[PDB]
């Protein structure tokens, strides 16, 4: 067991409001998850998007090549 | 004894008319569910 020290205050469920939290400050939740993640989806979008229109450029360029 | 001696020395109280009863209504008491823990694992003994 851990030695601790500390206070604190708790509020009943049943005096508290319980949805309407989801749509509040929206525009900071929104500004959070972009900011501190657009590297990460950066990184992981691109090399899929990147190659899978390379497969279909080749295939184009292949495709008409054999063309009479 | 006592009531003639209370009228005699008890002259310089307040008048004001203001109840209880009309303070209460003005500023009620209600109950709100909730808890407070302070935690002190120093202590020997736990008390709720």
């Amino acid at each position: 067991p851990v030695k601790l020290k500390a206070v604190v205050y708790a509020l009943s469920p049943f005096q508290q409001k319980i949805m309407t939290g989801l749509w509040k400050d929206l525009p900071e939740k929104i500004h959070h998850k972009v900011s501190e993640n657009w590297i990460s989806a950066t990184l992981l979008v691109t090399p899929v998007v990147g190659t899978y229109w390379y497969a279909q450029y080749f295939k184009e360029q292949e495709k008409l090549e054999h063309r009479f | 004894e006592v009531v003639e001696q209370v009228k005699k020395l008890f002259t310089k109280l307040s008048s004001d008319p203001t109840t209880t009863s009309q303070l209460v209504a003005n500023e009620p008491a209600s109950f709100t569910g909730s808890e407070v823990r302070m935690i002190d694992d120093d202590l020997p003994l736990a008390q709720f």
